[PDB]
RNA sequence: AGAACUGGCGAUGCGGGAUGAACCGAACGUAGAGUUAAGGUGCCGGAAUACACGCUCAUCAGACACACAAAAGGUGUUAGUUCAUCUAGACAGCCGGACGGUGGCCAUGGAAGUCGGAAUCCGCUAAGGAGUGUGUAACAACUCACCGGCCGAAUGAACUA
RNA sequence: GCAGUCAAGCGUUAGCGACAUUGCUUUUGAUUCUUCGAUGUCGGCUCUUCCUAUCAUACCGAAGCAGAAUUCGGUAAGCGUUGGAUUGUUCACCCACUAAUAGGGAGUCUGGGUUUAGACCGUCGUGAGACAGGUUAGUUCCUACUGAU
């Protein structure tokens, strides 16, 4: 309650006498305390400091330009200003994911020596036509949890992200019979419904889905980042 | 020492240092009006308001005068005998004991020291001099202007300004619920009293610019008859 | 860089005179007598002319060459306090609760008594440190004076005796009751 | 350590048809005339390339102090590379004779930069004469009219591993 | 991951490295004399608590298979490079000026420079920002950007080890 | 993360790159009623010991902190950190009271279970045989400390 009448009370009162002389003592002191926690601020603290300070620092050396800069003193039409704005692969030669413990062993039974199950540890997309057969059959399994409907698509124009539904797989290097299992595998070129950009093409047949490369690695991260092959 | 050395509190501001091009270009205004008028005048100004002297300036406008440093001034004009721009101007520099403040004109002496006796000006204390006159500052509700006026119409002082008066002015004052007050009155100045620093800012804080300050000149120098004389006028 | 030599001025009245042996400094004048021990900082004095005394180091460093201009300047504090005399005065307002103090005579030591301070019921005792003299300052309402020879020991006196009113747990902007020093000067006044 | 200023001198060795090439000089300081010599071919090799094989040394001469009586002020010039590349320093030292100058700024050049006798190569060495020549503080501290000052804290080794007398400084 | 190539262990004693199967040295019978590699010469530990140029205050520095948390940061130290200030008075310290149209123009109960925002003028000079801040209902009140009165001899800024 | 942007600095000196920076990053406190194949033995009792990256108590500090009371940086391990609950798995959530009911390692009496007991339902096969499940049955003084002669 009782709105901001702590000014009125100060200017009754007036500024206690030993605040002003207390407040530029500190002041003074401030740069002592600043220069002696240098040295304190060990471990898990000295970095954050020391960061917070560089920090500061670019930020007074551009404040300091833009004032130096300012001392010294693409058209567009009339209702778009004043708004916000050798055919290789982007990334040859990727990673060679070998064989290896990728394809997971679940061991089945009560007793533990016939598993002869291998589950997929990488991204995968298989979309409607999922219809996972019985339980038998299951020779691999691609969890749920790691299954992708929508990746991160974004080309060198306007810098522009859009989330879109994945079409389809076509090339997957490195034993395509990834590209069969329909795993990302980054360095894979897959399909994506490019519809919401709208491009189009010559002739006036408007395109709505174009070939991407898949840029991050989604086994490494919980986002799937491509890049049109435009 | 590298480290630990004296830090810094420069400030962004729409101004820079002339540097000593400004230095070189009053040397040149100063060897000109030399030999551009017949007469030249020295001016002591150690102390004077920036108003008072841009209306000098005016009334005279062709009368123009050069001012300085007072060490630039005195090696424009000269300050030994093979240095001198013109014979004897020395002796015009040797007398410039305060700041010029060099007037350079055509009237004769009589206009000149006329001008000079004929014009004053209110000024604040300038400590180091005899005391104006008195003042106490009365108890009660204080005001802006010292209570030596009709304080029934003078706001009272702003809150701002009590610190100010505990500190800067040094004068031991409390805090009450609406206006400034003291318990007692507090003199701060008495007849012919050599006033303080404190005093003078109180003064000037109060508006008693019971001082006045006149123009001050040692001498002059003649073109032709190349003749310094001390004339002084108090 | 290691400055071979470095030294400085120190300007003695003739109201007062200094004998510096192995580093326990004695000081005489009319204002009584006082005396400081130097032996930790381990530096020289040496005399030049009987109202000038120099401080010399050789082959100091840094670190060491800032005790000199520390030792000059105490030494110059002791003088004018021997002569000029330092006063203090410690001005205290109170909002509602009237403080009430008094110089109690409780086991000679005359410790500095604080009474009704914000209603507190406990009693607040601060000593009074030797060679300063505690006065009240009459004809300032409010107000006391701390007087002596030795600035270190005046000013230590003060900030325990503003110290001791400290107030916890309260914001300071809204509580105004307390011990806060008015000015910093000498005795005399006009001197 | 205890240098020695040899005179190394190249000719370029004659290739058919131009007999007497020309002859370049170097003054360097080294402990021995083979490492006076190395320096030598190091330096050439840098200036303009020489190969040892294509070149051989005319003659070594030791120079001796001028005058190793008179203290005088010397402006040398230093150039090294460590930990950063190449940049150029000035140092000035004063000393009795050039050998011992020279010596002088290697130790204080080994303590501060930590720099090696490899990466340290002397530009030039010029003695001084007069007042306003040097430029530093700590040279100009002995210039001073009748310096004075006394040595404090002064030890001295105990011959024996006990003494009675409870030694003191002298003082 | 993979190739050719060199050395030791493999098959191995000995001095040192606290100790390490891969380190430094090193041509393995039984003894004596003297000189060494590697490690050092405060004790365990046989050898100077040797000379000389400097640095190192470290809250567990430093003597650490040299491998990376390693990029900067310290009003911590020692030493160097470049650019300007200069006795036409070096930096820093005490005092005054900091104007006049002006209380700019649009926003409007108040934005007189410091709640909004476009340029930031011309007159004027030793110098003045349609303003750097502290604080005001409204100026007002105080400081510097920049200059002068005293001082009184080298100083300020960026980098390198 | 991807693709840029400004560019303190290094640059073959055309490229890099510290800090910031734009696009993923139901605008009307709406309700997603969403909680998606962890193949592994661990889980819970008591007592002791060690750390602080500390919850209370203690220390002082910055806040539109006027008090009550509240948000948070830092010092501090001295003493405390309780009781019921599921199982149609307890890889965890609920609420009695307190000022709080802090996080871990050094494993060490009890219960699931980690293993051959014997059987069953369905899966798979021409069948022995074993499982995508699952249920029943279960058995695993030597040295060091505390007292005494």
């Amino acid at each position: 309650p009782q709105n901001d009448y702590i000014e009125r009370h100060i200017k009754q009162h007036g500024k206690r006498l030993d605040h002003e002389e207390r407040k530029r003592k500190r002041e003074a002191r401030e740069s002592h305390k600043i220069s002696e926690r240098a040295q304190k601020l060990t471990g898990w603290k000295g970095k954050q400091f020391a960061k917070k300070r560089y920090a500061e620092k670019v930020s007074m050396r551009k404040k300091i330009k833009a004032h130096e800069q300012s001392k010294v003193k693409d058209a567009l039409p009339t209702y778009l200003l004043d708004r916000e704005q050798k055919f290789s692969v982007p990334l040859p030669k990727v990673r060679g994911i070998s064989e290896e413990e990728m394809f997971k062993v679940i061991k089945t039974g009560k007793s533990r020596s016939k598993s002869w199950k291998r589950m997929i540890t990488k991204h995968t997309f298989v979309g409607e036509g999922f219809t996972r057969r019985p339980v038998k059959m299951e020779r691999i399994i691609r969890p749920s949890a790691l299954r992708q409907k929508k990746a991160n698509v974004t080309h060198p124009e306007l810098g522009v992200t859009v989330f879109l539904p994945i079409l389809a797989v076509k090339k997957n290097p490195q034993s395509p019979m990834y590209t069969q299992l329909g795993v990302l595998t980054k360095g894979t070129i897959i399909e994506v419904n490019v519809s919401e950009l709208g491009m189009v093409t010559a002739g006036g047949k408007v395109v709505w889905g174009k070939y991407a490369q898949v840029t991050n690695e989604p086994d490494r991260d919980g986002c799937v980042n491509a890049v049109l092959l435009v | 020492m590298p480290r630990s050395k004296r830090s810094k509190l420069v400030t962004l501001a729409q101004t820079d240092k002339k540097g000593r091009e400004n230095k070189e270009r009053i040397f040149d205004e100063v060897r000109e009006a030399l030999d551009t008028y017949r007469y030249v005048w020295v001016l002591h100004l150690d102390d004077v308001r920036t108003p008072v002297l841009q209306e000098i300036r005016t009334s005279w406008a062709g009368s123009k005068l050069i001012m300085g440093k007072r060490k630039v001034l005195q090696k424009a004009l000269g300050e030994k005998r093979e240095e001198e721009y013109k014979e004897n101007l020395y002796q015009l520099s040797k007398l410039c004991s305060g700041v010029t403040g060099l007037l350079f004109t055509d009237e004769d002496v009589n206009t000149v020291k006329e001008y000079f006796k004929s014009y004053v000006r209110s000024d604040y204390s300038r400590p180091n001099t005899k005391a104006p006159l008195t003042f106490t500052i009365p108890e009660g509700i204080v005001y802006s202007r010292g209570g030596q006026i009709p304080a029934e119409e003078d706001v009272p002082m702003i809150h701002s300004l009590e610190p100010t008066m505990r500190n800067k002015f040094e004068i031991p004052t409390k805090i009450k619920a609406g206006k400034i007050t003291i318990d007692s009155p507090y003199l701060v100045c008495t007849e012919g009293e050599k006033l303080d620093v404190r005093q003078a800012l109180i003064l000037k804080q109060f508006g008693i610019a019971a001082s006045e300050f006149k123009v001050k000149v040692s001498a002059y120098y003649d073109n032709d008859s190349s003749t310094v004389e001390s004339t002084n006028i108090n | 860089m290691k400055y071979i030599q470095t030294e400085q001025q120190i300007e003695v009245p003739e109201g007062v005179t200094v004998s510096i042996k192995s580093r326990i400094v004695k000081v005489v004048g009319p204002r009584g007598t006082l005396t400081k021990n130097l032996k930790h900082i381990d530096v020289t004095f040496t005399k030049v002319n009987n109202q000038l005394i120099k401080v010399a180091v050789h082959n100091g460093g840094r670190k060491h060459v800032a005790a000199l201009r520390t030792v000059k300047s105490l030494v110059d504090n002791m003088i004018t306090g021997v002569t000029k005399g330092y006063k203090y005065k410690m001005r205290y307002v109170y909002a509602h609760f009237p403080i009430n103090v008094n110089i109690v005579e409780k086991d000679g030591a005359k410790f500095i008594e604080v009474r009704n301070f914000l209603g507190d019921k406990k009693i607040r005792n601060v000593p009074v440190r030797d060679g300063v003299t505690i006065e009240f300052s009459t004809n300032v309402k409010d107000e006391i004076v701390l007087s002596g020879n030795s600035v270190e020991d005046v000013s230590q006196n003060a900030a325990d005796l503003q110290q001791i009113c400290r107030v916890r747990n309260k914001d300071i902007r809204k509580f105004l009751d307390g011990i806060y020093v008015s000015h910093k000067g000498f005795i005399t006044e006009d001197l | 350590a205890h240098f020695k200023e040899y005179q190394v001198i190249g000719r370029r060795l004659p290739t058919e048809s131009v007999p007497e090439p020309k002859l370049f000089r170097m003054r360097i300081f080294a402990s021995n005339e083979v490492i006076a010599k190395s320096r030598y071919w190091y330096f050439l090799q840098k200036l303009h390339k020489v190969k040892k094989a294509s070149g051989e040394i005319v003659s070594i001469n030791q120079i001796n102090e001028a005058h190793p009586t008179k203290v005088k002020n010397f402006g040398v010039w230093v150039r090294y590379d460590s930990r950063s590349g190449t940049h150029n320093m000035y140092k000035e030292i004063r000393d009795v004779s050039r050998v011992a100058a020279v010596e002088t700024l290697y130790q204080d050049m080994a303590a501060r930069h930590r720099a090696r006798f490899r990466s340290i190569h002397i530009l030039k060495v010029a003695e001084i004469e007069k007042t306003a020549d040097v430029k530093r503080q700590y040279v100009k501290q002995f210039l001073t009219k009748d310096l004075k000052f006394p040595l404090p804290h002064r030890v001295q080794k105990s011959t024996k591993t006990f003494s009675y007398k409870r030694p003191s400084t002298f003082y």
